[PDB]
């Protein structure tokens, strides 16, 4: 089977300047290649901590993390009002890589994409993410989708310099990844449509030197494939 | 105009092409599928070079004089003696010229590091352009196609000379050269074997190459160089057609050097570890 | 007989 | 942190180190430390070696046939390492003291400085046909529970472990390089002028290349075609100069600059295994035993050094070709500095479980 992660500090809120604590663990062993992601909710994810002990640029120092084994504490001196949002762990190790289903935190560079929408199923479907302020051959560049009440997965990854295609266990064959270099552009084509695919898609950018959590995202574009028209 | 010496040389010359085509035919079958269900080993470039080169050989050559000596005469046009000669002469230099440029390629690789086609074109385009002169040495015919045919009172006498210079002393003498290189091979001092294969190989390949093509050129110079040449009998007819030797047999001499393609050819007869791992530690 | 006077048979 | 083990096959005798590749600042070399878990319950040799070697492949095939290994020992050094010879003190490091706590008497350090000036870790692009073990330059540290160091290595009671020394880019730029070239015909008095100029010294793997090209045409004849080539001088010294080349990227312009005319046109190049892969013996960035690397870094030497050194030097380079009708050929050259931007972490190279 393949590897899972496991959230499970699920449910927190009423906390305001004090120590908040999140664990995931990692059903396997799968060494230090695991990142933590910050998503606003309604926004795009934003790249928090990777490899478990590497604050990411433009962090504040009071987030933490740290590797006990395959277990992995987050760790938060004092909560903020902005704070309150989807907490994400991921190992980077071994393709697929996948998310958990985000942790929620309640109280009371340019990534265009474009495609999407209404389909029904049984179709092909396009979508694309117009990349602008880097260079593609610099960076792998991904494709994750945002389906409500389940576990964040990625499914596509193109590696221009590698010129290499990953696709998820799910989706192996049946959906098409590119990406013109000159244009700077990553192309994506739906075949066969059928109900599991309807989700929100984000574009992520990574930085191909060595690979490592993912530093910026696109708004993304939702993706409902049903009957309805 | 011999019957029975007429009828055993067509015998001679049909037995030799036949086995000739046979063993080039089956070699160049198991590099070509050697090449798809591998690699295409420059090593076997020249390999598959000499196989398709040496069967053009037989093709090109073993038909006409086949044509001429069951015929007995001459039934067609005349620019066709232009293009039966050029025909035949090109792979009889063409083998040879290729022979050398493998040994060249060899000898550079004896120590080459790596090096990212061309010498068989060095050697084709030697070939093509060596073939000049017979353009102005074959005369005309005085029936069948260009009989009693000179270069020159000289054409006899010097060009026949300088066709055995180019045939044997550059080839021969410039192979010998090529491994007599390789007596530097005790290279990276001493330890911290390979001479007896290269000399067995070596000494191989020119003994036959020597041996193979003495007899032809032998009666050659004592029947052109020598006015009035002493034999016209049985002796001489036969063996003017012979130095088709080595066809059948130099593809194999290199087949048998390749432990490649020797085990191939053998095989179609009837055709302990660990691993790395990590732990933590303790801070401060 | 393939570059000389070859016997006439 | 973390360490990295690796355990023999006998189990008598482990390997713990830190980091698996060493950054060579040419100044000076990270010294390689690590440290041997020993089981003299069953060892029997009584004396146990750690060596490490710097070594370059022979070049694929040996005697008309490929494989085994008559790679020249470019420089082999060897330690004890149970028992400590009491003579040889030195000071350890703390990562050396880290492990010795964790793991305790059992475990017996060693250190290596590696000394400057020796050749990168760099590999040779492979074959398909290619089933051994990699063709290049690489280090490789290795433990052997033996009595003395004649021993035949036995392969039941030894262990080994690959290792590569990176280098990287200075943080300094150089002066924004420059060429020009001034061809002239016997057709014609006034002159060809042509000039190419990189942005700056120094590119990351991955990231684009862009030259500043000017030309100047007064000459009775016209520049028709336009060849620019990201080449790469790769020097081979197993046993003397070997300058064997291999361009990289290439494209083709069909671009004019007519009789008394200025060109001025910015041209961008990068480059990229994809289109490459299919020249074979490609140099390319060290390996750890087949994980498709990068492209070869840019060897840096320390300038004191004649560049004797007996190894690979790789150094890339642009070349620019203008075509005039119908000598006329005219070449310019810029070259370039290639390393990977600063390092901060390991070399975590992904794949599947």
């Amino acid at each position: 089977g393949d590897i899972q992660m496991t959230q499970s500090p699920s449910s927190l809120s009423a906390s305001v300047g004090d120590r908040v604590t999140i664990t995931c663990r990692a059903s396997q062993s799968v060494s230090s290649a695991v990142a933590w992601y910050q998503q606003k909710p309604g926004k795009a994810p934003k790249l928090l901590i990777y490899s478990a002990s590497s604050l990411y640029s433009g962090v504040p120092s009071r987030f933490s993390g740290s590797r006990s084994g395959t277990d992995f504490t987050l760790t938060i001196s004092s909560l903020q009002p902005e704070d309150f949002a989807t907490y994400y762990c991921q190992q980077y190790k071994y393709v697929p890589v996948t998310f958990g289903c985000g942790t929620k935190v309640e109280i009371k560079v340019q990534l265009v994409e474009s495609g999407g929408g209404l389909v029904q199923p049984g179709g092909s479907l396009r979508l694309s993410c117009a990349a602008s302020g880097f260079n593609v051959y610099s960076s792998s560049i991904h494709w994750v989708r945002q389906a409500p009440g389940k576990c964040l997965e990625w499914v596509a990854s193109i590696s221009s310099y590698y010129g290499y295609t990953y696709y998820a266990d799910s989706v192996k064959g049946r959906f098409t990844i590119s990406a013109d270099t000159s244009k700077n552009t990553a192309y994506l084509q739906m075949n066969s449509l059928r109900a599991e695919d309807t989700a929100v898609y984000y574009c992520a950018r990574s930085r191909q030197f060595w690979y490592s959590g993912l530093d910026y995202w696109g708004q993304g574009t939702l993706v409902t494939v049903s009957s309805a028209a | 105009r011999d019957p029975l010496l007429a009828r055993a040389e067509l015998a001679l010359l049909s037995i030799v092409f036949v086995a000739v085509a046979l063993s080039n035919g089956l070699v160049l079958a198991a590099l070509a599928r050697r090449g798809r269900r591998g690699h295409w080993a420059p090593i076997h470039v020249f390999i598959g070079h000499l196989c398709l080169a040496d069967l053009a050989v037989a093709l090109f050559q073993v038909l006409p004089q086949l044509a001429w000596k069951a015929t007995d005469r001459f039934r067609g046009p005349d620019a066709l003696c232009r293009a039966v000669k050029y025909l035949q002469m090109v792979g009889m230099y063409a083998s040879s010229y290729m022979i050398l440029a493998m040994t060249l390629d060899r000898h550079r690789a004896i120590c080459r590091p790596m090096l990212a086609n061309r010498p068989v074109l060095v050697a084709w385009a030697f070939s093509l352009l060596l073939s000049l002169p017979q353009l102005f040495i074959f005369a005309q015919r005085n029936v069948t196609d260009c009989w009693a045919c000179f270069a020159e009172p000289w054409g006899r006498r010097t060009y026949v000379t300088w066709i055995a210079l180019m045939v044997f002393v550059a080839p021969t003498l410039g192979i010998a050269a090529c491994q007599v290189l390789i007596f530097r091979e005790i290279h990276a001092s001493l330890v911290p074997a390979a001479v007896a294969k290269t000399v067995r190989m070596t000494l191989v390949i020119v003994v036959v190459y020597v041996l193979c093509w003495a007899p032809f050129f032998l009666v050659q110079l004592w029947a052109a160089w020598d006015p009035e040449a002493p034999l016209e009998g049985a002796p001489f007819v036969l063996l003017m057609l012979l130095a088709s030797l080595n066809s059948c047999t130099n593809p194999w001499i290199y087949a048998s050097f390749s432990s490649s393609v020797s085990s191939e050819l053998r095989s179609l007869l009837c055709c302990e570890s660990c691993t790395t791992a990590s732990s933590s530690l303790a801070k401060d | 007989c393939y570059f000389q006077n070859c016997p006439r048979g | 942190t973390r360490v990295f083990k690796k355990a023999s096959p006998n189990g008598k005798l482990t390997v713990y180190l830190g980091k698996r590749d060493f950054v060579d600042h040419i100044d000076l070399v990270d010294p390689v430390d690590g440290v041997v878990l020993v089981d003299p319950e069953y060892l029997k040799e009584r004396r146990v070696y750690v060596t490490l070697t710097c070594a370059f492949r022979y070049g694929r095939e040996d005697l008309d046939v490929l494989g085994l290994t008559f790679r020249k020992d470019l420089f082999v050094a060897n330690v004890q390492s149970f028992p400590p010879a009491p003579e040889d003190k030195k000071p350890l490091t703390r990562l050396q003291e880290r492990l010795i706590k964790k793991l305790g008497e059992h475990a017996y350090p060693f250190t290596f400085e590696i000394p400057p000036n020796l050749p990168c870790s760099v590999t040779l692009q492979p074959g398909p046909e290619d089933t051994g073990k990699a063709c290049g330059v690489d280090y490789e540290v290795k433990a052997f529970c033996a009595e003395n160091l004649e021993e035949k290595i036995h392969k039941r009671n030894s262990v080994r472990l690959v290792i590569r020394k990176v280098q990287y880019a200075p943080e300094r730029p150089g002066p924004q390089p420059t060429a020009e070239t001034t061809r002239q015909f016997l057709m014609s008095d006034k002159p060809l002028h042509l000039e190419a100029s990189l942005d700056k010294e120094i590119y990351y793997h991955g990231e684009p290349i862009s030259v500043n090209v000017h030309v100047t045409n007064n000459t009775n004849k016209t520049v028709k075609k336009i060849k620019i080539s990201v080449r790469q001088y790769a020097d081979i010294c197993l046993f003397n100069t070997a300058q064997y080349k291999c361009p990289v990227a290439m494209e083709e312009a069909d671009d004019t600059v007519a009789p008394s005319s200025t060109f001025c046109k910015v041209y961008t190049l990068t480059p990229f295994l994809a289109n490459n892969r299919e020249k074979r013996g490609l140099a390319l960035d060290g390996k750890l035993k087949h994980e498709d690397t990068n492209l070869a870094s840019s060897t840096l030497l320390r300038e004191g050094a004649n560049r004797e050194i007996l190894g690979i030097i790789v150094s890339y380079k642009v070349k620019v070709k203008l075509v005039v009708s119908r000598s006329s050929d005219v070449a310019v050259e810029l070259p370039f500095t290639l390393m990977h931007p600063k390092p901060k972490e390991e070399p975590p190279h992904r794949e599947v479980p």
